[PDB]
């Protein structure tokens, strides 16, 4: 509560800034009001961030090649370009799948070009079917490769597009550029429309003509969730035991042959909006096929989703949906039973990439616990349209925060609990406040479903109740 | 399904009987997987000498590299100089990729910006992105100085660091008198040693290259020890306790040791310790200049001897016995002051230590891989021991530093079945491993994968790995151990005969099988 | 048969299929061996709960202890003297079995004579003996003092130390100035803590008893410290280190570091270091006295206050971070000195690696076994990382030991599942790790049979040894690691969240199988 | 060399003693001369060690417990008396077996009476009893028990035999109490006789009846190996390609049915003259089966040894040898080629117990290494007289050396290799000296036989050729 004071707040902490950044962040940050629909009124988003100001923004490249392409286990991603990129990129997000790695699955591998100074002055087209011809030769499972582009790539002037076709025209083979160059745009998100855009004009369409796949009228594909400590297959289950068939799953543990076969399923439920609502508009046009967004955070939205999902079939996934709900309802009635009154009344402030800052709050709240700030790196003002109306009156928005705006305002607002990412973990473990990490879980999960739900209560139990927290203060001090 | 009292993560939860059928349908049905068998042959072939003939033969491609660019070297050496921003002038991605990379090998918070350059920025330049982000971090951050590296955006577009810097002080964005170094580390020359180097030589010139004509070489009476590219924070403890207990006036230039450890005490401190403006001003007056890691300082070392008119002592790194005797030794010349008996008495310990386990350590056979001049040091530790190195990597080793190597081995009768391969990535060492099999690994967490491959060819073919070496992500609080010097030796043996015991261990816990040679005293 | 190029010791070379099929010859021919499908289900009968209520209803039968006798406690503390030399008044195999422990737990030369008691003995004293074995021992290896001891022959004979050292300096087998302290150590009362409690006693008597009438508390302000039974090398360095940061004058006593850790350089040295006899006669005029290991040190205690008039601290031992504050605050209320910014650094730096290691701490299950001051301890540091002790055991354990650990148990959310065991061995933990599994064992080398065992039943029935305590005769340079104060703590917490990553990473290597959480990053 | 610097040396030595002492002390250091086949006229051994001079000796229940009865697999041996005994010598000595260890093999596993005050003062055979009965009913697979007396069980009245007696009337079980009381005699000598002839009254005749036993002329025994690092299996499977059959070994990974079918094997090959001479004299009194000693130590030992056993029967066995001497030689002939030209020239001094520092000669000979010094902790003159013709020409000799002693020859001497035993080690390789164990052969092993010959060997030129005794002098001083 108390909007005045926290605009206040705001106010002192912008002081700090210069001219320009002053009134350009003033635009980022803002107060909830639920009733106001229209965040673009309210706040501002997707915008460039303001130089030396240490933003959690990312690039395109960790958009396509980080988050998209990547949890495809059985294509072979090459980052087209110098080493680093793949190197800092590699193995760091969670994407579980199954699969043997060297052989059929290469996700947790690093393709590179490596490029050198003559790869820059000299481009380097021949080095990349020179690479193709060497991932043929020596990974011959494979079943697609992609070309994830890099900065000096875009700005070198090389035609992968040319080479790709090419190669791919030679080899009988699928190869996908991707122009997911770093300088472009402002953050993941056009990394995310660019592979999007790969994938339509890429895979998508490869079995247009082709029928020998048998349908049914309960096909259903996963589209926007990537697996994360297994979070997708803690989500499928589920979906299975309605009487649903799930065939496609995008993308965590996801195959060439899922994409492929996506077209040909009755409804998409998406996860993940904001990576993947270019590829579900586009499939309802070319294909007809309906989608809905779905969430699996906490008990009652996994029952409210369960329900939406099972309206939209006959009868029977109707009632099975209903014995799926009888039968995991005294699992989550003894996992908040154990812990609700351990963390009743606690407040937590949220700041992740694009979806999570408004899917987690469900579950917060069915753990009685209140989320007083939110955030996101790189939503879109639809995205913020959506959180208002599921967040606290009087409570604190930020886009694209800043490390000196996030120590203010977790200073100033003392919360509980705060769930970001690794480069915020240890800033605010050294200032005492409980931790947990909204990104890859903090090395646990998955969170999705009855299953998840049991670890994200003992995850937020062992963390906000642990003694560390009491021993920062020397008893001399 | 879930029970209260026992929660389990995603390991074993998805072992039970529900996930693993849910998982074979998904896989019958949709995935088109290969059949089991040939995933099996494809494995089996990618495990012999033929495929290894075809790996090594490759040109363009590169799996599983074992280096990093430029600019996170730049940024670990800006990170070490008192109230210090490192600023990379360019895009934000790779400002990130370093932050999560330092943050999860150190687990430590990690400071650096960026002027987030676009593609606007790529038609006209990022002079105004420069202007804009010196003139945000000093008035947010508040630091003493800001150093400035590059990526490969700028690199490739041509940005001139000087010009934008002189066109930023003049506008009035920074003050004049605010110090600024800067340096280009372009990420497609060398690796992030490289970038440390540039960003050192870089700061060095910055803060004495116009003022030399008072500078009296051995006027402070103080000895001067550049790190190089460092990331165990006790051998920056180690260096200066050896110095201390010699009673030598020393000056340690880019220190990062405490902004890299600083306590949880209820405040969040964004600067700690570090080299200050004034030991850099005054290190041309010292005795002289010593490189701890030479091999990748050879610009800082042409800018000493060419400027400061040090003459640098051609030492190797401190490591092992031999080279710490030949580093205390050449101190002791440089500085007058005789090595005291606290160092001759531990290194009677550690020779003590090395006759101790010399019976487990003769004879083992190690893959190993890292940086050059640690790779080097350890492969002369490891001859001291009476251990055998068969397979020596260094993805960013050069000829004369390989040329080196053959030299060191070739003075020791225990280097004869070692080769030293330089630009070669993982995958080459993993096929290495496989046709030539060794009796451990010693890397970084990246290795662990290739364990995990030798584990599938059977038991009797696993080769376990050690964790030495930067980045180890999957390990805690390894980063606070020593390499260099005695106390170095000391943890490095203590670890190597361990780990060879805990593999005897278990490889004769059977009972009734092989538990005759579990013997209690080893 | 054997290779030249591969040489096989017994593992594997008994692996080989002649050795296999000649050792089934024999157990088919002449060993009378039991079926394996009894002795199978006589192991599985052991493993369950009605073994162990049968195991737990013993009463005159023990079974692998964990303990030892009160000599060996004697000669370790009369080893921590100046120029002093244990002498065991009594049988000479006790000495050989004392020197061959305590050779492998710390793999230096241990110092120990006897009087080498025989038959004769048994029925006229060891009078002669003790004259003579003085006079050998004085005359050979020129001890600057002899701190004599008794076994158990001369225990049940009834052998008077006190007339018998009289009787020598008379008739003048020794001269009469020569200091001679000496202990009587039944073997039959207590265990080795309870020897060494003995000897110190002694030692402090004879030095300090009969010239109490110039001694003032407080004159030469300084702060005595007993370590007791220690077998860690770093404990000592540690508490030195700590009281030497604070400023702190202090007189050591017993400190044996520097002979059992004397450099390798050509010379074997039988004395090194150790607490001096002015330092022993100077004792009563310091502040106060300071027992590091309150629950042995009983007599020392009684005497220390009863004589020197020493209001001795409730402390309890030094050990993680609640009792190591508690330990610095009353050193820095009895010497007047504050805690410098040194010692607040690094327990802050510990207060982060708790907060970095607490994910993966929470919630783990230890049994643990040791010493009394040792295991409470322990049990204190687990306590505050949040995880969950299980079985807490302690052989040579009291009632009120046993009710002090209850008392800090029931303080806390975690200890709700702990049970502590007194008089209780190592057969009586297997029951109790199979009946009911915990994570992890925390013991000396004994526990590795245990782990075997469980390895027997399963590998999910495994429960893996963490070596902490003494002895470890498995492992190489343990006894140079650190316990007590924030250093032990941060060096039990990295072993500690190292094991169980190493155990999460042999659980999930299986390809295909399990390797979906084979995360880089943890 | 040079016999009266030796003596010069030898005198040098004795000056620190006091009068009784170096009178005693001058008797146990000799110099060696091969003619003299009476060692009673220069060396006197088997005596009570003198007081204060830090003896290598053990007591009398470390000869029988630890060396004896020990091994034995299938028996329960308890440690009657205080905790100290047991625990310090369990699982010490590297005596290999194979078994289930806690249900048919309790080698390694310490069982004790844990004697307090009160069973000192009013006794322990009820608390013994009670023992017997708890070890029934928790072991139900032990073949027999043996109780180890410690030194209060003789010093206060306690009467085991009659125990013994009524318990293994009452469970119809073995039970052999053995008075091993480490105050009895002067060394494990005496344990080694005492175990013998428990071994005699109690074990060995149960079987003099019984004729089920179905003999074959090629039946031998072998007695006093004790499997150390598996060198007795290293012997057998020798004897078993001779084509003779080996009933029983005694006593590592021996069990109490083959210490039973002992006499009815055809012939006694004794390893450990010193420990098993008694219960070989016996066997050869009473039941008519002649021995013989062997030694396996080195290719030319042993096949003397194998040549020596062939000629005790018929053709076949002797062309079988002659097969095994031929199939073998390679092998011992390229470990010689291998590792004599890295060892020629070395000088060795030993000291170790009963046996061994006379029977490893032999290899260090055939690896062309010089023994200088010899000694013994326990032997009598009869091992002393084969020493003196074993050993070489004005050689060093002694018998129950002390440490100022044995420091003072090595010093003088200058050897470039020692083997002795862990109470020796760390003070050798301080001074610089290569070291071996000699007890457990540096817990690596076995060393008998043309198997062992080889693992001898590259423990010799690994220890003796390792660059870090050359590090000990810093380059400084
Ligand atoms: S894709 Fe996006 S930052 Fe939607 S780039 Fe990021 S696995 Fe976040 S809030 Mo890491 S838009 Fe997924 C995300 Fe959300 S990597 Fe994961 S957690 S639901
Ligand atoms: S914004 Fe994005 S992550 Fe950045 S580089 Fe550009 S594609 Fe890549 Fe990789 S290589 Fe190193 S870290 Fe960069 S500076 Fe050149
Ligand atoms: S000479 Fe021999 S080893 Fe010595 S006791 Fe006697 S049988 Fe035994 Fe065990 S218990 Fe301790 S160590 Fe002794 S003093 Fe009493
Ligand atoms: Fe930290
Ligand atoms: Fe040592």
């Amino acid at each position: 509560m108390s909007r005045e004071e926290v605009e206040s707040l705001i106010q002192e902490v912008l002081e700090v800034y210069p001219e320009k950044a002053r009134k350009d962040r003033n635009k980022h940050l803002a107060v909830n009001d639920p009733a106001v629909t229209q965040s673009k009124k309210c706040i501002i988003s997707n915008k460039k961030s303001q130089p030396g100001l240490m933003t959690i923004r990312g690039c395109a490249y960790a958009g396509s090649k980080g988050v998209v392409w990547g949890p495809i286990k059985d294509m072979i991603h090459i980052s087209h370009g110098p080493v680093g990129c793949g190197q800092y990129s590699r193995a760091g997000r969670r994407n579980y799948y199954i699969g043997t790695t060297g052989v059929n699955a290469f996700v947790t591998m690093n393709f590179t070009s490596d490029f050198q100074e003559k790869d820059i002055v000299f481009g380097g087209d021949k080095k990349l079917a020179k690479l193709i011809d060497e991932v043929e030769t020596l990974f011959p499972l494979n079943k697609g490769i992609s070309v994830q582009s890099e900065c000096p790539i875009g700005l070198i002037g090389d035609d992968i597009e040319s080479v790709s076709k090419v190669k791919g025209a030679e080899l009988s083979k699928t190869i996908v550029p991707v122009r997911c160059e770093g300088f472009r745009g402002v953050s993941q998100s056009l990394g995310h429309h660019i592979a999007n855009d790969a994938v339509r004009d890429w895979v998508l369409g490869k079995r247009d003509e082709d029928t020998t796949f048998a349908s049914t009228p309960y096909d259903v594909a996963i589209i926007g969730d990537y697996n994360i400590g297994g979070d997708a297959w803690s989500s499928r289950i589920l979906l299975e035991e309605m009487g649903l068939r799930c065939v496609a799953q995008w993308s965590g543990d996801g195959s060439i042959s899922e994409i492929e076969l996506t077209p040909k399923v009755k409804l998409n439920l998406v996860h993940c909006y904001r990576s993947m609502n270019y590829i579900s508009r586009h499939m309802e046009e070319k294909y007809g096929i309906p989608w809905m967004e779905y969430n699996f955070f906490g008990p009652t939205k996994t029952i409210e989703s369960l329900r939406a999902i099972a309206a939209k079939f006959d009868e029977s996934i109707q009632k099975k949906c209903e014995e799926v709900i009888a039968k995991y309802k005294p699992e989550w009635e003894a996992v908040v039973a154990k812990y609700r009154p351990r963390l009743e009344g606690k407040r937590v402030m949220l700041y992740i990439g694009g979806l999570r800052p408004r899917h987690v709050i469900g579950a917060y709240e069915d753990l009685g616990m209140e989320v007083v700030g939110t955030g996101y790196e790189f939503a879109h003002n639809d995205d913020y349209d959506r959180t208002m109306k599921e967040m606290g009156d009087s409570t604190l928005l930020y886009d694209d925060v800043t490390g000196y705006e996030f120590e203010e305002f977790v200073k100033r607002i003392k919360p509980d609990l705060i769930g970001s990412g690794i480069k915020e973990k240890f800033i605010f473990q050294k200032m005492g406040i409980p931790f947990r990490e909204m990104h890859s879980w903090d090395y646990s999960g998955p969170y999705h479903g009855f299953d998840g739900f049991a670890i994200f209560a003992r995850d937020m139990d062992m963390t906000l109740n642990n003694p560390c927290w009491k021993k920062l203060q020397a008893p001399w001090e | 399904s879930q029970q209260v009292d026992k929660i389990k993560a995603s390991y074993p939860l998805f072992l039970d009987q529900d996930y693993k059928d849910m998982l074979a349908k998904k896989r019958d049905g949709f995935e088109e997987k290969y059949p089991q068998d040939k995933i099996d042959e494809v494995f089996q072939w990618t495990t012999t000498k033929e495929y290894q003939e075809l790996n090594f033969q490759r040109e363009a491609l590169t799996v599983n590299p074992a280096k990093a660019c430029q600019p996170l070297g730049a940024v670990l050496c800006a990170l070490g100089f008192e109230k210090t921003m490192p600023y990379v002038h360019g895009s934000q991605g790779c400002v990130a990729y370093f932050r999560s990379y330092f943050n999860r090998h150190f687990r430590e918070p990690v400071s650096c910006v960026s002027d987030s350059m676009t593609e606007d920025a790529a038609v006209f330049g990022g002079q105004q992105n420069m202007k804009d982000g010196l003139q945000n971090c000093k008035a947010t951050y508040k630091p003493d100085m800001i150093a400035v590296s590059t990526t490969c955006m700028a690199e490739v577009i041509g940005d001139d660091l000087n010009a934008f810097i002189n066109n930023s002080k003049k506008e009035g964005f920074i003050p004049d008198e605010f110090p600024v170094p800067f340096a280009h580390t372009p990420s497609f020359v060398g690796s992030h040693v490289t970038g440390w180097d540039n960003m050192f030589e870089g700061i060095a010139r910055y803060f004495t290259l116009k003022s030399m004509d008072d500078k009296v070489v051995g006027s402070n009476k103080k000895i001067n020890i550049v790190p190089g590219f460092e990331t165990y924070l006790g051998n920056f403890r180690v260096i200066k306790r050896m110095l201390s207990e010699m009673g030598v006036g020393y000056s340690l230039l880019s220190d990062p040791e405490e902004v890299l450890d600083t306590p949880a005490d209820g405040q969040f401190r964004m600067y700690a310790g570090g080299t200050t403006q004034e030991e850099m001003k005054d290190a041309p007056n010292a005795l002289n200049t010593v490189l701890l890691q030479p091999w990748h300082l050879e610009k800082t070392k042409k800018f000493v001897e060419g400027t400061w008119k040090h003459e640098v002592p051609k030492l190797n790194i401190p490591m092992g016995l031999d080279w710490t005797d030949e580093f205390l030794m050449k101190v002791s010349e440089i500085s007058g002051q005789p090595i005291p008996a606290s160092l001759t008495k531990e290194r009677g310990r550690l020779v003590d230590m090395m006759t101790d386990s010399h019976t487990w350590l003769h004879g083992k056979r190690f893959a190993l891989w890292g940086d050059p001049d640690f790779v080097m040091g350890l492969v002369k530790f490891l001859l001291e021991l009476g251990c055998e190195p068969v397979h020596i990597l260094c993805h960013n080793g050069n000829k004369r530093w390989k040329k080196a190597v053959d030299a060191i081995l070739a003075a020791s009768p225990y280097g004869k079945n070692a080769t030293v391969y330089i630009g070669k990535d993982l995958w080459h060492l993993r096929s290495l491993v496989f046709t030539d099999k060794p009796d451990f690994m010693i890397g970084n967490s990246y290795g662990k994968f290739i364990q995990r491959d030798t584990l599938h060819k059977g038991k009797e073919f696993e080769v376990p790995l050690i964790r030495i070496g930067f980045p180890i992500f999957d390990r805690h609080h390894l980063h606070r151990s020593t390499t260099l010097g005695y106390e170095g030796a000391m943890q490095i043996l203590t670890t190597l005969v361990n780990s060879i015991l805990e593999r005897l261990d278990e490889e004769t816990r059977g009972m009734q099988a092989t538990d005759y040679n579990h013997d209690l005293v080893r």
